[PDB]
């Protein structure tokens, strides 16, 4: 009797669920450059003019 | 080119003349090398 038995009438399947998550990440990174740099320059150079002048 | 002329009055005219003329060459090499090492 009452309303309940129409439930059965047509088969009527009630599906729940519930997903609880949790996630906790941790990174530590580290880093150590080392550089070093040498030059050597070396320049040289000549030159000559000569001037005459008549007045 | 320059000219002037003076005189004077109370006679002594003063006329002036020169030339200047000038000419000058002048050739200039130059040479310059450098090496870099890293």
């Amino acid at each position: 009797y009452g309303s309940d038995m129409y439930k059965y009438i047509e088969q009527v399947t009630d599906t729940q669920s519930q997903d609880l998550g949790k996630a906790i990440e941790n990174a530590i990174e580290q880093g150590q450059t080392k550089d070093r740099q040498q030059d050597k320059g070396h320049e040289e150079y000549k030159d000559y003019e000569d001037t005459i002048t008549k007045s | 080119f320059d000219d002037n002329r003076t005189a004077e009055s109370t006679d002594t005219n003063t006329i002036s003349r020169d030339k200047n003329t000038s000419e000058t060459v002048s050739e200039k090499t130059g040479t310059k090398d450098n090496t870099f090492d890293s």
